[PDB]
């Protein structure tokens, strides 16, 4: 009984996609096919210092007025980008759709990246980033990410080095402008209280402008060992499968089997056709050692020993989280977006829940035995990481005699 | 049976030291969870007839018949915390089972 | 269709809303916050919140734990100064033992003594977490400085009273704020009639209307912590009006005209954030009503030595909003503000089944999303400017933090 | 010293330098302003603040 998404294609190759629903306030965003992963080392920041430009001011709207008229019906502006997609969504309500729409077509095209503000965003995003190693566990994945694909476009951050942050200018920005914002790369999507025909009579409008133009798993370890730090964190992946493989699903499970530390997180990155699976954990130095054994046995057993109960358990637990429907707008869109860059397609939540059922015990250590089981893990920790246990001990707590 | 038991009672030899029946389980992983979950009072009087008792057989003596521990007086204090125990325990192990 | 509101007999409301959603939620909702204590028994709402996991008489811990992750579903506590709310969910074919599981934490808790000598020390843990950011010490400090008795006590345990707190104590105030006629059993997803139907199993124990907690009494005082943080929290507020009345409307369209914090992810995005600006701070307007009391104010965050001026800056803005200053499109833009704020807050499932839960418990009825637009919009030009002189008058009462040698005091601000 | 009183060991504090006792006088993994704090904690779903 959940209502379909409904997915239209302009010719310039914007998918114009729409999930109507009652709530009279919607999320209407512009996901783009364009992260970190397109970028070639020379303008590795671009996405991100765009991305801080994007709401200072475009030609039609100069400066602070354009934000003025979003703080005016009282909409909710947000963006951000990952390693692979860019998303710029504004939460409003209903009746201020049209506008809305406009203003997004400015933030994608028609935008003033204004040299003024370049210096000064320059010392925000330096100062942040000279602040942002402050958080650990982003620089734990981010050395996990480096260690994981060296010599790969997916090793480099979202942020770039400080290096290119300071090294930027506006026609480069403007080069990765012009080359990563084509038209059959984006999607404009919309959540809630929105008419599909209406909002591609808006597409149509406005944004019909817009122009119409592998990786490898180095499985091995970083270390930053600095022993002031109170608390240690400590992310092990191995290889994903991609966005497109089915057995994702039943990762899925996996993970919810899973769910010694402080803090234990499973995660299941998934970029195209690779990712990183795996878990990171934040702990005292002197328990490491033994939470790297606890979380392999897990893994191990999953792949050696499984029951039906628990399995049972990952289902139900994934489906009531995987349910995202009427969770949020920002969340339904979020999805709309994301299903037409990777998928295609928006895949229903009955579909979903197909792919879910037709788990059972048998396959999911089959699939966790082809991805867990005698792989080479990626490692990276930072704190006091004396007592982690170097490669040699993980790789063969990979494995049961 | 009721007078049988008192001689039994009296057989054991357990309340010439001035112990409780309770006193005298064996501390398995249930008895120790039942023995935490005292009040402090109890666990008290628990640790000070143990030792009493201890000392007691260290010197190879009993306590005069008068402050013997009477077989009606003995109170089964561990008995009710002992049984949640076996309870919850039996409990994890059926879900475990299944 | 819409949400149904059975009073029953004994003062339980009963609300439901069948929308054949795949997961279900179902809530309940007890007046029983933290301002219900006194000086005996601080903190024990916060142990309360922390013990919903406990053993209850119906079901052993280890079940109310496994089963519920059994299903996949979820079960929360959220606490105000006011309220309580447990909600659990998960699909529509085990919310019946959800149902059991949630109306048995309710109804009936055992509170053993050594589950709670455990859960003490989670109840440090827990504070800690809530204290690792400067605005949750920073609103605790405004409250305790601001009131005298009732909505002065903190939301977390004090640190003396760990290692204090009773399993009596838990029992007494269970047995004297969770009856029914300071109940709310809220259920979106599920048919009104189970709803009534698990109102007779349990929430039928206590039928009483709960000790009845004192009046809030407000005190005034300025309280600044030297903590080192570079940034001086600061929060200065005033005596508001309470949830009821209509001038609440009035302080809500005059935060969002002040400034209700930024709207993108950062700048003259207030009338508070315009007013000269060559600094890194953040300036936004704090409201909090309760429904005998409320609090009205400013909220900065600044670098220490810039901290006198810039909250000399933002009271001169709102001295000027006492002055009549303002114009009628900056009212309409904050009307619009506020109303996409509560249609973005209602949107959610989780926020919805609060809002109906808070309605409930507050005026026993429902208010239809539309009722409200037209009340806010109720609000005029004029009594925004009277909630402000109000502020701009009353006693204030502020809390600081940071490096607090260029922090003004109350009788120079 | 005269305006001492009874309060003296009270207004004056001296560390012996050179010439009941001390009774044993953590860390968690680790902006926005004035929304009225409301904290909720979970069976499942970590506890957290919703300053």
């Amino acid at each position: 009984s959940v209502p379909e998404t409904q997915v239209s294609i302009l010719d310039n190759g914007l998918r114009v996609a729409s999930e109507q629903s009652s709530h009279a306030t919607c999320t209407v965003g512009v996901w783009i096919d364009a992260g970190s992963r397109y970028e070639t080392e020379k303008n590795n920041g671009a996405g991100y210092f765009l991305e801080h430009l994007a709401f200072k001011g475009t030609k039609n709207r100069p400066g602070n007025a354009l934000e003025k008229e979003v703080e005016s019906i009282g909409a909710h502006l947000n963006a951000y980008s990952t390693r692979e997609h860019t998303a710029y969504l504004i939460k409003a309500l209903s009746k201020d759709l049209p506008k809305v729409v406009e203003l997004l077509a400015d933030i994608v095209q028609n935008s003033s990246l204004e040299d003024s503000q370049i210096e000064k965003e320059r010392d925000v995003i330096l100062r942040e980033m000279q602040e942002n190693d402050a958080s650990m566990q982003n620089v734990v994945f981010d050395y996990l990410h480096a260690t994981a694909f060296q010599g790969t476009p997916l090793a480099q951050a979202v942020e770039g080095p400080s290096e290119n942050v300071r090294r930027l200018s506006r026609t480069d920005l403007t080069d990765y402008l012009n080359r990563h914002y084509k038209a059959p790369r984006m999607v404009l999507a919309a959540a809630g209280g929105v008419e599909h025909q209406q909002l591609l009579d808006l597409a149509q409008k406005h944004l019909s402008s817009v122009s119409r133009v592998p990786c490898r798993f180095t499985g091995s370890e970083i270390r930053h060992r600095d022993d002031a730090l109170p608390l240690a964190h400590v992310a092990i992946a191995v290889e994903g499968p991609g966005w497109a493989n089915p057995d994702n699903v039943t990762l899925q499970v996996a993970n919810a089997i899973i769910g010694l530390c402080q803090s234990f997180q499973t995660f299941n990155i998934s970029y195209s056709d690779t990712g990183l699976l795996g878990a990171h954990f934040v702990c005292d130095a002197m328990s490491i050692d033994d939470m790297v054994f606890f979380l392999q046995g897990q893994w191990m057993r999953l792949c050696t020993s499984a029951t039906e109960s628990e399995v049972t358990r990952g289902k139900n637990i994934l489906r009531n989280a995987l349910v995202s429907h009427l969770d949020g707008t920002t969340p339904v869109c979020e999805d709309i977006g994301r299903s037409l860059l990777t998928y295609g397609r928006r895949i229903p939540l009955a579909e979903w829940e197909s792919r879910i059922q037709e788990v059972d015990a048998q396959m999911l250590r089959d699939i966790c035995s082809k991805y867990f089981y005698d792989q080479c893990p990626a490692v990276a920790g930072y704190g006091p990481i004396e007592q982690l246990p170097d490669y040699n001990r993980i790789r063969s707590g990979m494995f049961w005699l | 049976l009721d007078g049988f038991r008192k001689w039994y009672y009296n057989a054991a030899g357990f309340n010439k030291l001035g112990l409780m029946r309770d006193d005298t389980l064996h501390e398995t992983e249930d008895v120790k969870e039942a023995i935490r979950r005292l009040p402090e009072d109890l666990y008290n009087d628990r640790m000070f007839r143990i030792k009493r008792a201890l000392d007691l057989t260290m010197r190879h003596q009993i306590l005069p018949k008068d402050q013997w521990t009477k077989y009606e007086e003995d109170k089964f204090y561990l008995e009710p915390y002992l049984k949640e125990v076996i309870r919850e325990r039996k409990e994890r192990e059926e879900w475990a089972k299944k | 269709q819409d949400l149904e509101f059975t009073k029953l007999p004994n003062g339980l409301v009963i609300a439901s809303l069948e929308n054949y959603a795949p997961l279900s939620r179902i809530g309940l909702f007890v007046k029983a916050g933290s301002r219900y204590e006194d000086s005996n028994n601080l903190g024990t709402s916060h142990l309360l919140r922390l013990a919903s996991s406990l053993t209850t008489k119906g079901a052993s811990s280890f079940k109310i734990t496994r089963g519920i992750e059994a299903v996949g579903g979820k079960l929360s506590v959220t606490a105000t100064r006011e309220n309580m709310a447990y909600t659990v969910e998960g699909i529509r074919s085990d919310i019946e033992i959800l149902m059991e599981f949630l109306l048995n934490v309710t109804t009936a808790p055992e509170f053993r003594r050594w589950e709670v000598a455990a859960l003490r020390s989670q109840l440090k843990i827990d504070k800690a977490v809530a204290f690792q950011n400067s605005q949750t010490r920073i609103i605790e400090n405004l409250h305790d400085v601001a009131y005298k008795n009732a909505l002065a006590n903190p939301l977390y345990c004090p640190d003396y009273r760990m290692g204090k707190i009773t399993s009596e104590e838990l029992h007494y105030f269970v047995q004297n704020h969770f009856t029914s006629a300071r109940m709310a059993l809220v259920g979106l997803g599920v048919s009104h009639s189970v709803l009534k139907q698990v109102a007779e199993q349990f929430l039928n124990m206590r039928g009483g209307l709960g000790l009845a907690g004192a009046k809030a009494k407000y005190r005034g005082g300025e309280i600044r912590e030297q903590n080192g943080d570079n940034l001086v929290h600061a929060a200065i507020v005033a005596e508001s009006a309470a949830i009821g009345n209509a001038e609440a409307n009035a302080f809500s369209v005059l935060q969002h005209l002040l400034g209700a914090g930024p709207h993108i992810k950062n700048n003259t995005t207030s009338l508070l954030s315009q007013s000269g600006s060559h600094q890194p701070f953040d300036v936004s307007a704090f409201n909090a009503s309760y429904s005998d009391s409320g609090l009205f104010g400013i909220y900065t965050i600044s670098q220490a030595a810039a901290a006198g001026e810039v909250i000399n800056a933002a009271y001169n803005q709102v001295k000027a909003v006492a002055q009549g200053n303002l114009s009628s499109a900056d009212v309409q833009a904050a009307k619009n503000k506020l109303k996409a704020g509560y249609l973005m807050s209602v949107e959610t499932s989780e926020g919805f089944l609060s809002e109906i839960g808070s309605q409930a418990l507050a005026a026993g009825s429902y208010m239809p999303p539309s009722t409200v637009l037209q009340q806010i919009d109720s609000v005029a030009d004029a009594d925004v400017v009277k909630a402000a002189k109000k502020f701009v008058s009353g006693k204030k009462s502020m809390a600081a933090s940071g490096n607090l040698g260029h922090t003004p005091f109350l009788d120079e601000l | 010293a005269a305006r001492s009183g009874p309060f003296a060991p009270v207004l004056s504090a001296t560390s012996r330098g050179v010439a009941g006792a001390v009774p044993a006088a953590p860390v968690l993994d680790v902006q926005a302003a004035a929304r009225p704090l409301v904290a909720t904690v979970g069976l499942n779903v970590p506890a957290s603040v919703r300053f």
